[PDB]
């Protein structure tokens, strides 16, 4: 494999009753208008031609939920023929149109359990000030 | 229904067509592209933003279609067809809402363009060289961008013209070919920039940590190899299956015995020196120091590819892989006639002198920035596109707009003795002409209304008094809004481009006014 | 002509954030989050980092000053308040008449005088005692940051750059970012911080049958093609069964056997192998006079390639006769501490040798990190021109007193863009004023009386109280490169934000 | 600048030639075509005083 594929309502019906054992699969949603669909596309299909172990689904969101709200943003589903353990939820969670390959296999996890030393440090937040500097002091006089 | 349709036609032909309006000429601003995904592309070419544009209307999708086919053919002058057909259709919408049938205006401006090529193709520059190319210090000024130096123009122009003019080049058997265009060319920093000099016969690399050879004599012909012998694998031909831990110590002595032979034959007859890459061992060039056959080091894939495409001597006609116990045939020995290693810019580089079939020169620059190597190969670029292109066709034009008024009032004329239905048609063909030379104006922030009346007086005397057809051809200038001569310094241009654009522009002018309605039917 | 205002009007915007946080006494920022939180900084990076813009010309400027902090490190704020500046006096006056030509030529003339009277008014130095050296550095790193321990910190990185430099031939290029790490140890002393070889290596090599010391042999590291693959390019052997895979033992055998008639002269030591450990192979292994050591990152990668200059290409064995291993190098494996530690030793690519500090905890880590980095910035910054300019509001009011008399006896056509681009450049000394607390006009009319009489370009006003005082008695010095490349910069972004026609869409 | 801009062109260009002359004081804009561009006549011999 080791590349997407359009589907169909059959097909999702049918992995969905399935129901393997250690087969991975991540499937993901499509929007017009919105760049973050297109980026996110082109960033997996990069990251699909490393990794030939895990199946991905490109599917449109005219074919899943007809009766879909305005806040059905498309988002990442990653199950394991039947299990649910990770649902990403809202952008917010990444950084917005600053995405990255690093963080796409950070977030990820569970698709080839390679670990890059990524646990360390796999986003720099902001360092505060006044926090910091009362703990300086606290470690420096104790 | 009808003519709303055409309107609507006319209107996104014309909204279509002013978006590559304030990009011609050399002097333009750039433009901002995106792709709806985040990365912008800043260009300001012609051709770049007609290709990168979406486009959803059927009139416009033909007009690029007609503009992708024409430039596919021809080089340059893909934008102002667009312009043209724009004001073609602009002052047809006119002439078809005054009561006109289309098929009279259409017949006109078939007769126009007909007239107006039948009177350019009777203007024409017999001549193709002028004093040594227009004077050898007119044509090589203006095809290069003086921005840092212009005082000492005058030996780089002199320079140019003796390497465009002296080497020729001849294949087709039918007419002269360009010379030679991939010249080679050497970078230094920290020199007499008031000085230079000319050489024969290209150098190769520069050879850096292998120079102990002692040249001391002078040599005749040389000689190339591909490969290169190694103990162990390094390079393709080596091979994988034999399994010899025993022999990998003792294959050089073997290869070396066996090319014995080879170069005692090539030290026969006439030749010493060979061209090796690297991947060598310093003991075969000790063993054979003693017998007078060197090596020179430092041969990569352009250099072969440069030898194979000059003298001819190829190697893939005997040689192929590793086995060296080929046949001994002349193909892959570099016939040359000196080959000496003189004492320039401090340096010691191979010199080939008396070179077969080709002859380039050494063109050294001197010590200043960078940008050198792009001042002068745009001008040599131009140079023999100029004389790649005006020499199997001499139907050239001088001037860049000087000669629509002339074609405006020629038009004009001819619409005046005619008399008959198809009379305000000549007059609109030749009205709508008038667009590159305003253009040129405004975006060289001139005032176009005196620049275009001046030319048109100064055109009309040149027809109304025949005195001559070679001078009184004055046009515009880029430096100021004053007219100059484009003769004794201009540049010409090529007349079948520009027939081949006005064909097109008035095929594509005829097809868009020949479609009625766009409903489905 | 709506387009240059609308970009004009979002570079303003921009600009206008990260004003107050220029000099000693600067303001703080404070971010809220949409969740409910709040974070308070006074760093304009990160203020930058973390907004979000949607116009093409706020992510272009974000864009070079991110390039510009990339790649020198020092100058990063200050270019973009002068293009606002400059813009705003500029476009938002002479372009009632829409005539964008002459602006590029004045702008070129400008900072083409700029530069001359940048570079005659330069001033020598000498490199050749090091308290000058260690003083500069001490009066340039006197920002905010603690004072304790910062002699010793930037002694050891003046060492280390001055021990870093080898690559000289006429180009002169120095590279200190991948080519010298940190390393960190807890226990023993603080005080024994130095230089060393520095050699990535922690808990990789596993022996665990005892053999022979190592003392000073000569190793000659190989490549890394001995992993779970099918062999050279062909499928003819495979890893399924358990015999057969000992099979390979036996070509493991030859694999080193044709090596003892082959390069191998100086009998290497331990290989680069990223896959292959067992109880049995690595016994044999063992036994057949040569060692193999495992567990390789990307640290031990960079350190082979950098120090040592491993290569990655598809051929392990029939190498160069020469190609590395050129010296004797012990390998002794200390017991200092609690890991295993490698000193690598005179071999190949010398000149290459990284620090060594024993602090505590974390925040010892990070603090000495950052000062090392910042002195070897500081380093790097004045060693590359030794030429030093008066800052803190001197330099620039010369150069628009000079731009002023320049322009004022050439009477040109162009002569009110020409003053209004000098006239811009006095927008440092009035923030500093500013954030001084003071008046901002009598001060700059002081300055601006003070500064046309007779050999008078030192004066300029402190930073912590609000006076005209000479440069000559304080002590605040920039290099001269930093300054010139700001204004390259900030002129270069002028120009293409000034050449900015009619924006579309496409694909 | 109200007299060059009432008659048909610009007035930076007028203003810029009264200033690149000479500090005589006796040179004005004209009223014909001819003295709009070089603005370079010399009204005391002509007759216009105030
Ligand atoms: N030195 C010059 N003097 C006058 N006109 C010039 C000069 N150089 C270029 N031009 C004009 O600039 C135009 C450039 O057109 P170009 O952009 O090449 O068209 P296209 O994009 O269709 O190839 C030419 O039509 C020519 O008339
Ligand atoms: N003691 C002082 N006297 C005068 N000026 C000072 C003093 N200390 C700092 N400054 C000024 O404060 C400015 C601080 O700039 P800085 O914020 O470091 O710029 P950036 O953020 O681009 O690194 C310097 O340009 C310097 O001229």
């Amino acid at each position: 494999f080791g590349e997407v594929l359009e589907i169909s309502g059959k097909d999702y019906v049918q992995e969905v009753t399935k129901a393997g054992e250690g087969l991975w699969v991540i499937l993901h949603l499509y929007k017009q208008g919105i760049p973050l669909c297109a980026l996110i596309n082109q960033h997996l299909s990069g990251l699909a031609r490393k990794f030939p172990d895990v199946k991905f689904i490109k599917a449109i969101s005219t074919t899943c939920i007809p009766n879909y709200p305005d806040r059905n943003l498309p988002t990442i589903f990653v199950y394991l023929e039947g299990d649910i353990k990770a649902q990403f939820i809202g952008p917010l969670v990444f950084g917005g149109m600053n995405l990255t390959r690093d963080e796409l296999e950070w977030k990820l996890s569970e698709s080839g359990a390679i670990m890059t030393d990524l646990e360390e440090n796999p986003k720099k937040p902001i360092e505060d000030v006044l926090l910091s500097s009362v703990r300086r002091s606290v470690l420096m006089k104790r | 229904t009808g003519e709303t349709i055409r309107s609507q036609n006319v209107m996104a032909a014309a909204s279509i067509a002013n978006i590559v309006k304030s990009s011609l000429g050399p002097v333009g601003l750039d433009k901002m592209l995106v792709d709806d995904i985040g990365d912008v592309t800043i260009t300001n070419d012609g051709a770049t933003i007609l290709k990168l544009l979406e486009v959803e209307h059927p009139a416009a999708k033909v007009l690029c279609e007609l503009a992708d086919l024409q430039d596919k053919e021809v080089g340059d002058g893909t934008t102002s067809v667009v312009i043209i057909a724009a004001e073609l259709l602009k002052n047809a919408d006119e002439l078809v809402k005054q009561k006109i049938h289309p098929t009279s205006v259409i017949s006109g401006y078939r007769l126009a363009c007909k007239e107006a090529v039948r009177y350019i193709n009777e203007n024409l520059i017999v001549n193709t060289d002028e004093l040594g190319r227009d004077c050898l210090i007119n044509a090589a000024k203006t095809s290069m961008s003086s921005k840092i130096i212009g005082i000492n123009g005058d030996f780089f122009a002199n320079m140019v013209v003796d390497a465009v003019l002296a080497i020729k080049y001849t294949d087709i058997r039918g007419q002269p070919r360009y010379p030679v265009n991939s010249v080679n060319i050497l970078k230094a920093h920290g020199r007499s920039q008031m000085e230079s000099m000319l050489i024969s016969g290209y150098a190769l690399n520069c050879v850096v940590g292998s120079q102990g050879m002692p040249k001391r004599i002078v040599n005749a012909k040389i000689a190339c190899l591909d490969f290169s012998l190694q103990k162990t694998k390094m390079k393709l031909g080596v091979q994988v299956v034999i399994t010899d831990p025993e022999k990998l110590d003792q294959i050089r002595q073997r290869e070396s015995d066996i090319t014995k032979e080879r170069i005692q034959k090539i030290l026969a007859t006439g030749a010493n020196v060979i061209l090796t890459t690297g991947g060598i061992d310093d003991m075969c060039l000790k063993y054979f120091v003693e017998a007078g056959a060197m090596a020179v080091r430092r041969v990569l894939k352009r250099d072969l590819k440069r030898i194979a495409k000059a003298s001819g001597a190829t190697i893939l006609s005997t040689l192929a892989n590793l086995e060296g116990e080929e046949t001994f045939e002349a193909a892959m020995l570099g016939q040359a006639e000196e080959v000496v290693q003189e004492r320039i810019c401090d340096d010691e580089l191979i010199l080939i002198k008396n070179t077969k079939a080709r002859t380039s020169a050494s063109i050294i620059l001197r010590g200043a920035n960078d940008f050198m190597c792009d001042e002068m190969e745009r001008s040599l670029h131009d140079a023999l596109c100029v004389v790649k292109r005006v020499l199997e066709s001499k139907s050239v034009v001088p001037g860049g707009g000087a000669v629509e008024a002339a074609l405006s009032i020629y038009l004009e004329n001819y619409a005046t003795s005619m008399g008959s239905r198809e009379q305000l048609a000549i007059a609109e063909f030749a009205r709508s002409l008038l667009v590159i030379p305003n253009t040129l104006a405004v975006n060289a922030a001139q005032d176009s209304t005196d620049l275009v009346a001046k030319l048109r007086a100064f055109h009309n005397e040149a027809q109304v008094n025949p005195e001559r057809k070679n001078l009184k051809w004055i046009g515009l200038d880029l430096s100021n809004g004053k007219p100059r001569d484009n003769k004794q310094a201009g540049v010409f241009e090529p007349t079948i481009v520009k027939v081949k654009s006005l064909k097109f522009a008035t095929e594509a002018a005829i097809t868009i006014l020949r479609i009625d309605d766009l409903i489905k039917l | 002509r709506k387009v240059q205002s609308g970009n004009i009007n979002a570079a303003k915007t921009i600009a206008d954030i990260i004003r107050t946080c220029l000099g000693p006494k600067s303001m703080m920022k404070m971010l809220l989050d949409p969740m409910g939180g709040i974070v308070m900084t006074n760093d304009g990076n990160a203020i930058l980092r973390e907004i979000q813009v949607q116009h093409p010309a706020a992510k272009s400027m974000i864009e070079i000053s991110r390039t510009q902090d990339e790649e020198v490190g020092d100058g990063t704020t200050s270019v973009i308040i002068l293009a606002g500046e400059m813009l705003s006096v500029a476009e938002h006056f002479l372009e009632q008449q829409m005539h964008p030509t002459v602006v590029i030529s004045a702008y070129r003339k400008a900072l083409d005088d700029m530069i001359s009277t940048l570079k005659k008014i330069s001033i020598p130095v000498d490199i050749s005692d090091s308290d000058m050296m260690l003083n500069i550095i001490n009066s340039s790193i006197t920002t905010k940051a603690i004072s304790r321990w910062s002699s010793l910190a930037c002694n050891i990185a003046l060492d280390a750059v001055k021990m870093v430099q080898f690559e000289e031939n006429g180009r002169k290029e120095i590279d200190i970012k991948k080519y010298a790490r940190v390393e960190k140890i807890p226990g023993g002393i603080i005080e024994d911080s130095c230089v060393l070889r520095g050699v990535m290596i922690n808990k990789d090599v596993t022996h665990p049958r005892m053999r022979r010391y190592i003392k000073n042999p000569r190793i000659v590291l190989l490549d890394s093609s001995l992993e779970y693959k099918k062999g050279e390019s062909q499928t003819d052997i495979e890893i399924t069964r358990e015999e057969d895979f000992t099979r390979i033992l036996q070509m493991e055998e030859e694999y080193i056997q044709q090596l003892c008639e082959d390069i191998i002269q100086l009998k290497p030591d331990v290989v680069i192998t990223e896959k292959g450990i067992s109880d049995l192979a690595q016994h044999y292994l063992m036994r057949a006079n040569i060692t193999a050591i495992r567990r390789v990152r990307k640290t031990d990668n960079n350190r082979i390639a950098r120090a040592c200059g491993a290569r990655i290409v598809s051929r392990p064995e029939e190498l160069r006769e020469d190609d590395v291993g050129t010296g004797a190098g012990l390998l002794e494996i200390k017991k200092i501490g609690d890991e295993y530690f490698t000193f690598i030793t005179d071999c190949k690519d010398p000149k290459a040798c990284t620090i060594l500090l024993r602090g505590a905890s974390k925040e010892i880590l990070s603090e000495v990190e950052r000062n090392l980095q910042d002195a070897m910035q500081v380093c790097r910054n004045v060693l590359l021109d030794p030429q030093l300019v008066p800052g803190g509001g001197a330099s620039e009011m010369a150069v628009a007193h000079a731009l002023t008399e320049k322009s004022k006896a050439m009477t040109g056509v162009e002569q009110w863009p020409y003053r209004a681009v000098a006239q811009a450049l006095e927008v440092i000394p009035r923030t500093l004023i500013q954030n001084c607390g003071a008046s901002t006009i009598r001060l700059l009319t002081s300055l601006r009386a003070k500064h046309t009489q007779e050999n008078c370009e030192t004066w300029g006003v402190n930073g912590e109280t609000g006076t005209l005082v000479d440069m000559k008695e304080l002590g605040i010095w920039e290099p001269l490169a930093v300054k010139l490349q700001t204004y390259k910069t900030a002129v270069e972004t002028a120009v293409l934000l000034l050449r900015i026609d009619d924006i579309v869409s496409g694909h | 600048r109200a007299l060059a801009e009432n008659s048909g062109v610009k007035a930076n260009e007028v203003i810029s030639k009264l200033y690149a002359v000479h500090q005589e004081g006796n040179k004005n804009v004209g009223l014909d075509i001819e003295a709009e561009v070089p603005a370079v006549k010399d009204m005391l011999e002509a007759g216009i005083l105030d």
